[PDB]
RNA sequence: UAGCUAGUAGGUGGGGUAACGGCUCACCUAGGCGACGAUCCCUAGCUGGUCUGAGAGGAUGACCAGCCACACUGGAACUGAGACACGGUCCAGACUCCUACGGGAGGCAGCAGUGGGGAAUAUUGCACAAUGGGCGCAAGCCUGAUGCAGCCAUGCCGCGUG
RNA sequence: CCCGCAGAAGAAGCACCGGCUAACUCCGUGCCAGCAGCCGCGGUAAUACGGAGGGUGCAAGCGUUAAUCGGAAUUACUGGGCGUAAAGCGCACGCAGGCGGUUUGUUAAGUCAGAUGUGAAAUCCCCGGGCUCAACCUGGGAACUGCAUCUGAUACUGGCAAGCUUGAGUCUCGUAGAGGGGGGUAGAAUUCCAGGUGUAGCGGUGAAAUGCGUAGAGAUCUGGAGGAAUACCGGUGGCGAAGGCGGCCCCCUGGACGAAGACUGACGCUCAGGUGCGAAAGCGUGGGGAGCAAACAGGAUUAGAUACCCUGGUAGUCCACGCCG
RNA sequence: GGCCGCAAGGUUAAAACUCAAAUGAAUUGACGGGGGC
RNA sequence: CUUACCACUUUGUGAUUCAUGACUGGGGUGAAGUCGUAACAAGGUAACCGUAGGGGAACCUGCGGUUGGAUCA
């Protein structure tokens, strides 16, 4: 309060703790599904949610949610994973690239294609 | 304990401005003696005077322009727990200039008119408006 | 697709958000319910499917898409949550009683005018007769002769010493029995005791401290008898009370009382001092057990206590 | 993370340095530092600046420029105006390589490039034509600095697809 | 860079369209599949899911993720708060520290003014110039809000010296007070013991039961023993820093207030650490133990009563000394 | 972890993880084994 | 050839740190299960705070404290 107590000791602000540690900082990171499962989403919504357990390079063990209609994803698979939370999902703050070196694009997908690795259909 | 006289004749006038009063008195000091000759210059109070001599009491008299109080506000700037000094060029201006800053420079107690008019720089001892 | 084609099930268990399905191949699998389901209890008979069986080199969750109409079901009236089943396509219900935790005349006939009301046949056993001395088990033969007396079957078996169960077994050999009673009674003992199911797997089994036992089993689990025929553990109950459950609904449930029906000269005869009550005096040159009409008056007047809920229980 | 410090803090004298100095030594004094945070622990190259912000601030130090430190790891000195020396010396260690098993050789955090790690970052290119630099009287030689080219939508700006 | 030839000829995608937020309809589906930055959507007409048509935005890019600042006054120096939303230590004393009544003199530390030196270039900004424009490059300027030194200024703060009495404190005379510590004592009342009278019940509850009573209870009278607390006064009352303090008296002792006068002369306020006090419960050792009463025993009610109620009843409640804080 | 305590524990005091709320006052109604007429 | 300084190293050890870890303690989230319903109205024995004891569980009881409690001329 008074400026006295001020010089004392300063103002600390407050750091932001990072929703998405098991990044590093990385945009991308590359793992190993070691599980695949599904879950059930909170009160408001009901569904058979297509999750993977996965290791990641640097060591970090985290879930991560399969995008799109069906996947083709098991265990041991090279998958990529990207930031951004799901609400209904607690614990589940990570998606995965669908296109990206393991996992296919979502079939005959025609809208917003490149959110799921779709090539531009041959047309 | 009184660890400030200046801001106490300040929000005695203050008070005595809110509660309509038509005449304050404080315990008089010389520096307390230059604000007061100050806002009479400047016609923000209507007269000032000093009685007594061991225990000298300075008495002013408010103005009242439409029965509303003619300063309306007035606020200790540079006070004991942080001191204010400012140089001749990045002197206030309280309300753009329509009000005046009271400022001790080393030629006396002076509008920031008067201290800027004659380039020279002080302590900024209060804003009155 | 990541399930499997869909299939005709029993549930073997049910945990919340999730239930324990047992395929006709017999392999029991954690599977979940879709929402849209609102019951599923034991012993139902359930369509569902298994997920695509690799993950982890373990099972994935299979899902539960429907539930085929009950038989029979075992359904209990709950304060502040209407009345709900316990299990379903039951055939027989055995009310285990046993001397220490506690000696209810009370929630016996409750039990019993329940499965009557459900058409379910009922029957009767006594565990822990090893606690009692001789002269205690003539002490509580000479009651339990009360319900044999009206045909009910009445056996009792000492689970610890694994005495007189012999009968019991015959008697749930090729039926579907929900093993019911209070809480401490040795539901669960009886059944590690029947079953005889491998050591390393035992239902849980803590002892009764001070007046009554903890409420071990928070579950209902089906088991598949050894000769033929099928158990279920169910949880201790406290109140078997009866509010859902019609005044005369009551009168048919007690069969002693069939005997004395038009018998009383008022018809609306609340047979407790009204005059011409015939099971009044039937009691009184001990044609009935004296206990049982008290019993019978008793639960009535607690169906006046819980009548105060508004909810409704149909 | 509350005490830390005995060459420790001073003085005299000697030695040493290009130079002042516990820089070093003998003796003497018993100091010195610390709540205005010593010591300890973790993290970290610094600045001009960059981003953002009306401003105060906040974050940060990629490119370019100035300073510093390092050259497989540890140590030491020589030569020299300048070094305790990236492409110098000696020793010790680890690793790799040659071996006649007797012993020897090496250091891309220079430019390309390979493997590996990673979500991720380029050619084993051309020329000293220009500007700098070394040597040389000069001619000239050397220069993966530099000037250019190659690859990449990585960014900014411009234009077209009429 | 300029000229010539041919031919529209070789060259358009990405995201979004429920609100925030510019852009809407059909079909499929039916709490499923799925969407989602936040609120959120989906169970039979879904502008929110998937497809299609239409539209909106941007464009050789467009989206997603990551990261920073902003919006965020959401660390509040500019520019926040603490009765109830987060937040006044339980209270007090007090070192360091922060701040400090009034007059005069001196000093010039802070502060202000001037001058000089410096603050690399680039970068940022302004006026121009050159690449066909722009990006980019470039000339000059501005700026670099800083630092240092010297010379002055003396109002304010600081230092020094001398004061002053208004803040603070002392003295004299009195007042009120469950303020504190120690020791006596009193009167009711509870319980117990002994005895006297005397009968059959007592006791308890909503109702009962347990329990006590023919050895004589309960009731009543007399005597005794012990412990604890102080009806009425009594209060919206007083005292204490807080916790707290209640019969009467004595001994020791703290503070507050009032009138008048004298005395000292800023001796003051606050206070991180530190020290002390600190309800009840609890712990250690040793006493004491009437009443009350966790635990426990019992009787009722009840599914149960492990509770509420009833009959008992231990620790504790009290004292001494420590501890707890 | 430190300190304190005989012990019960006290004091100083995080982070990982998780949610889009949690909360204060007041308004209208509804309800109460709350009152009044 | 010796002496001094001294890097590496060897013991006897101490401190500290990392990785792993037998075996566990509590926590968190989901929740359409189970047993009772703890609190919100006087929540049906007012709640809550500190402390002690007891109990399947919310909780019960003692002691002191608060109103952030209704009703009560
Ligand atoms: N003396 C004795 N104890 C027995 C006998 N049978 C069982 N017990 C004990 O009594 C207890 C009964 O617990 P459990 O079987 O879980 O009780 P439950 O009646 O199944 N019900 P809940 O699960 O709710 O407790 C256990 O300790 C069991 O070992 C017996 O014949 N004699
Ligand atoms: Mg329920
Ligand atoms: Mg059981
Ligand atoms: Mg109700
Ligand atoms: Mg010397
Ligand atoms: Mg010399
Ligand atoms: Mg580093
Ligand atoms: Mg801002
Ligand atoms: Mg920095
Ligand atoms: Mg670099
Ligand atoms: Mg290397
Ligand atoms: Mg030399
Ligand atoms: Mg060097
Ligand atoms: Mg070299
Ligand atoms: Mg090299
Ligand atoms: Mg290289
Ligand atoms: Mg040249
Ligand atoms: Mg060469
Ligand atoms: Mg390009
Ligand atoms: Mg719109
Ligand atoms: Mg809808
Ligand atoms: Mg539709
Ligand atoms: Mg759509
Ligand atoms: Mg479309
Ligand atoms: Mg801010
Ligand atoms: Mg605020
Ligand atoms: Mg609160
Ligand atoms: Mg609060
Ligand atoms: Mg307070
Ligand atoms: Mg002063
Ligand atoms: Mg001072
Ligand atoms: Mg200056
Ligand atoms: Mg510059
Ligand atoms: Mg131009
Ligand atoms: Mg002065
Ligand atoms: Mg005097
Ligand atoms: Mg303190
Ligand atoms: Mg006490
Ligand atoms: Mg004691
Ligand atoms: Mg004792
Ligand atoms: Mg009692
Ligand atoms: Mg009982
Ligand atoms: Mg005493
Ligand atoms: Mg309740
Ligand atoms: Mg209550
Ligand atoms: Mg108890
Ligand atoms: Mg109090
Ligand atoms: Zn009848």
């Amino acid at each position: 309060a008074t400026v006295n107590q001020l010089v004392r000791k300063p103002r600390a602000r407050k750091v932001a703790k990072s929703n998405v540690p098991a990044l590093e900082a990385c945009p991308q990171k590359r793992g190993v599904c070691t599980r695949v499962y599904t879950t059930t989403p909170k009160k408001p919504n009901s569904a058979l949610r297509k999750v993977c357990r996965v290791r990641l390079t640097n060591g970090f063990e985290v879930t991560s949610y399969i995008g799109g209609e069906g996947h083709n994803l098991q265990e041991h698979s090279v998958i990529l994973i990207r930031g951004g939370r799901v609400k209904d999902l607690p614990g589940v703050r990570y998606h995965t690239v669908r296109g990206a070196l393991d996992c296919s694009g979502v079939k005959d997908r025609k809208q917003a294609r490149s959110k799921y690795g779709v090539k531009r259909p041959k047309a | 304990s009184m660890q400030d006289p200046i801001a106490d004749m300040l929000t005695r006038i203050r008070n005595g401005q809110a509660a309509n009063k038509a005449a304050v008195t404080m315990p008089s000091s010389k520096l307390k003696v230059a604000i007061a000759n100050v806002l009479k210059e400047e016609g923000f109070i209507e007269d000032f005077k000093v009685e007594g001599d061991t225990k000298p009491e300075l008495e002013l008299t408010l103005k009242y322009f439409q029965g509303k109080a003619v300063v309306e506000s007035i606020q200790r700037v540079s006070r004991p727990g942080l001191r204010i000094y400012k140089r001749k060029d990045e002197l206030p201006k309280v309300m753009a200039g329509l009000g005046i800053a009271v400022v001790s420079t080393s030629k006396g107690v002076m509008t920031d008119r008067a201290a800027r008019q004659a380039g020279l720089g002080g302590e900024i001892i209060c804003y009155v408006a | 697709n990541l399930f499997g084609e869909p299939d005709e099930g029993i549930v073997i268990s049910r945990f919340g958000m999730h239930a324990d399905v047992e395929s006709a191949d017999g392999d029991v699998h954690r599977c979940n319910i879709r929402r849209t389901i609102r019951s599923l209890v034991t012993g139902d008979r359930v369509v569902w499917r298994p997920g695509k069986p690799a993950a982890e080199g373990v099972n994935v969750k299979g899902i539960v898409e429907a539930v085929h109409e009950r038989t029979s079901v075992l359904t209990r009236p709950d304060f502040y949550d209407g009345v709900k089943p316990i299990a379903a396509n039951i055939d027989q219900i055995v009310i285990v009683s046993a001397i220490l935790p506690e000696l209810s005349l009370n929630i016996i006939d409750r039990y019993l005018v329940a499965c009557e009301t459900l058409q379910i046949e009922p029957i009767i056993v006594l565990n822990k007769i090893d606690l009692l001395d001789d002269e205690g088990m003539a002490f509580v033969n000479e009651q339990m002769d009360i319900y044999r007396n009206i045909g009910y079957r009445v056996l009792m078996v000492s689970s610890h010493t694994q005495d007189g169960l012999k009968p019991l077994e015959e008697a749930l050999t090729g039926r579907i029995s929900i093993f019911a009673g209070q809480s401490g009674v040795g539901k669960s003992s009886l059944l590690n005791a029947l079953l005889g199911l491998q050591k390393e797997i035992l239902t849980n089994d803590i002892s009764d401290n001070s007046g009554l036992g903890q409420h071990t089993t928070t579950a209902a689990r089906l088991y598949h008898f050894p000769h033929g025929g099928d158990v279920i553990d169910s949880p201790g109950v406290r109140e078997f009370g009866l509010w859902h459950l019609e005044p005369e609904q009551i009168t048919q449930g007690f069969v002693e009382f069939h005997d004395y029906l038009g018998l009383c000269k008022y018809r609306d005869c609340k047979h407790d001092t009204d005059p011409g009550c015939a099971i009044r005096e039937a009691v009184e040159e001990g044609k009935i057990a004296e206990t049982r009409f008290e019993n019978y008056h008793r639960i009535l007047e607690s169906m006046a206590q819980v009548k105060t809920r508004k909810n409704f229980s149909d």
